[PDB]
RNA sequence: UUUCUCUUCAGAUCGCAUAAAUCUUUCGCCUUUUACUAAAGAUUUCCGUGGAGAGGAA
RNA sequence: CUCCGAACGGUAAGAGCCUAGCAUGUAGA
């Protein structure tokens, strides 16, 4: 009846291999570096801790923003860290230098994440009241900000390919415009809901999406809800899909509703574990992401820690 | 200042008031909550099981939230005071009552 | 890839022609 | 150190008084009237 | 945090 | 053969010496600030300089 | 034993009378 319901896809199941508590309150933004060799895990103590890759492992930490920093990238063309946050300051560390001096400026209110382009060179700033500065490399300056937001910006995203926008405001409007043109010539005045959840799935284009109510496939061309998920009422707080087109979407209430890579509906509707610390019901997934050889999604959780959910032997997966 | 992080506390309980589970828009509720949310962090300052009662599950929850990262503010505020008190670096008159307080 | 080639290049030159502009 | 600057407010405040004091009954306001 | 806090301060 | 135009690449003590500013740390001060003192790191500005098209006088 | 510093934190506010170095270059009928 279902969608591949007759068409299990025969993926393995996970496997909880080591949790590294090492930060010291929610974990704002997690993610692994290119070359396989650290690990950039924030966290609201005021201290990005960027750890080993794999192993996990204490590298160093480093500080600069005066509160919780909810936005950390790195870049491949800038060999240097990318940090956003309510703070309005930009970690520029380098795996050499180890300092910051990206001095993020443009936005006149708080920020709650960003995103640099991979290819291009400019960036994306999520501001608080009303800006979207799109940051451009060695430039410290939204020279040409696609701004488009009334409100908090959930997210940021741009590159070499053509979707051409990827943004939207806290107050209900998005602008699904020509990062190329500036001006609001699509205005994506559409998800009203915390839309904080657009993980790239299988092909660059018609590829899959998400949303806090009832998540659903997109497309990078003009847009579509081709593939017809399930109703994904947890509210996904971020997706980051795995090297071989299967998709996975974090929860901010905990329920982290694992679906397949075409087939939409959770697969395993996994969940988050009660930390030893942690309350009852406190909890929630703030970040979840494969590693460079997609051998172990590292999952950091409320309770200040980054879970590494291996891979298990196991064709016994088989449902309609 | 602290007055900065207190905004953005508020304003993030507002987003999770019209986000995190607003049970539909139906003529949904008010700032009354952040009044209970806040009642319930005063309730806590004094180290009493005293918690947010008249309320959902998930709305308890983001109190909750809330509560922890506002006194994790306010104990970061105070370790920061501590440290400017054996050398003190000049410290103001107004400064000095409230970080006595917060120790 | 050469779209993606040809939007870099229209987005450097506006980016040059911004900092040639304010700059 | 503040007290200097709250009594040049205060110091303000009384000049700005005086000033509309003598303004309101001046000799252009009431005297000039008084012949009218 | 609290331990080392009371105990210096 | 000699010069002036200019888009362009510099890791050569780019310049057999030597200016400042901004930011982040550490001292001396400190009545508030701007002017400050002497050490480290980085980014820019100015006097400039080197090597390669095209276009203009003897 | 020759290394030498400057500005702000500064001059109450007032009603009657009086004097003046400066500035446009045009549209149009």
């Amino acid at each position: 009846k279902a969608p591949t319901m007759p068409k299990p896809q025969w993926h393995p199941p996970w496997k909880l291999y080591r949790v590294i508590s090492g930060h010291l309150g929610w974990v704002r933004c997690i993610a692994v570096e290119p070359g396989n060799q650290w690990f950039v895990t924030g966290s609201a103590d005021r201290t990005i801790k960027i750890w080993d890759l794999a192993s996990g492992k204490l590298k160093l930490s480093l500080t600069g923003h005066i509160s919780t920093v909810r936005g950390v990238i790195v870049s491949t063309r800038s060999p240097y860290l990318f940090s956003c946050g309510e703070d309005k300051q930009v970690k520029c560390w380098d795996l050499e230098y180890n300092k910051v001096i990206r001095h993020y400026h443009g936005h006149l209110s708080a920020v709650y994440g960003l995103d640099l382009h991979p290819t291009i060179d400019v960036l994306v700033t999520c501001s608080r009241d009303s800006t979207a500065r799109i940051w451009d490399v060695r430039t410290k300056a939204s020279v040409h900000t696609l701004s488009g937001h009334t409100n908090a910006v959930a997210t940021v995203r741009c590159q070499a390919a053509e979707p051409q926008i990827i943004t939207g405001s806290h107050d209900t409007t998005i602008r699904l415009w020509d990062l190329v043109a500036g001006k609001t010539r699509v205005t994506l005045t559409n998800h009203k809901k915390s839309v904080r959840a657009v993980v790239l799935h299988p092909r660059h284009y018609t590829f899959a999406s998400g949303s806090p109510d009832n998540i659903k496939q997109w497309k990078f061309p003009d847009g579509s809800f081709i593939q017809n998920l399930s109703g994904h009422n947890a509210i996904i707080n971020t997706l980051t899909v795995n090297s071989d087109g299967v998709l996975v979407s974090g929860a901010d209430n905990g329920t982290m509703h694992l679906w397949d890579w075409r087939t939409g509906y959770n697969f395993q509707r996994v969940h988050a574990a009660v930390q030893p610390g942690s309350l009852d019901s406190e909890s929630g997934i703030f970040a979840c992401a494969f590693d460079q050889s997609e051998s172990r999604l590292l999952t950091a959780e409320a309770d200040k820690t980054i879970k590494v959910y291996r891979e298990d032997d196991t064709a016994t997966e088989e449902t309609h | 200042v602290e007055s900065h992080f207190d905004l953005e506390l508020r304003a993030a309980v507002m987003h999770d008031i019209l986000d995190m589970m607003p049970e539909g828009i139906k003529q949904n509720k008010a700032r009354t909550i952040l009044q209970h949310l806040s009642e319930a962090w005063r309730c806590w300052k004094a180290n009493i099981p005293w918690k947010v009662p008249g309320l959902p599950t998930p709305i308890e929850n983001m109190i909750l939230r809330y509560v922890k990262a506002k006194a994790d503010w306010w104990t970061n505020t105070a370790h920061y005071n501590r440290e400017r008190i054996r050398r003190g670096a000049t410290v103001d008159k107004t400064v000095c009552k409230k970080n006595l307080g917060r120790l | 890839e050469e779209a993606i080639k040809e939007i870099t290049e229209k987005t450097r030159v506006a980016l040059e022609k911004s900092v040639s502009q304010k700059v | 150190e503040a007290r200097k600057r709250e009594l040049k407010k205060n110091k303000k405040q009384r000049m700005m008084v005086r000033a509309a004091v003598l303004k309101m009954k001046d000799p252009k306001q009431i005297i000039r009237d008084m012949e009218k | 945090e609290f331990h080392k806090k009371f105990m210096e301060k």
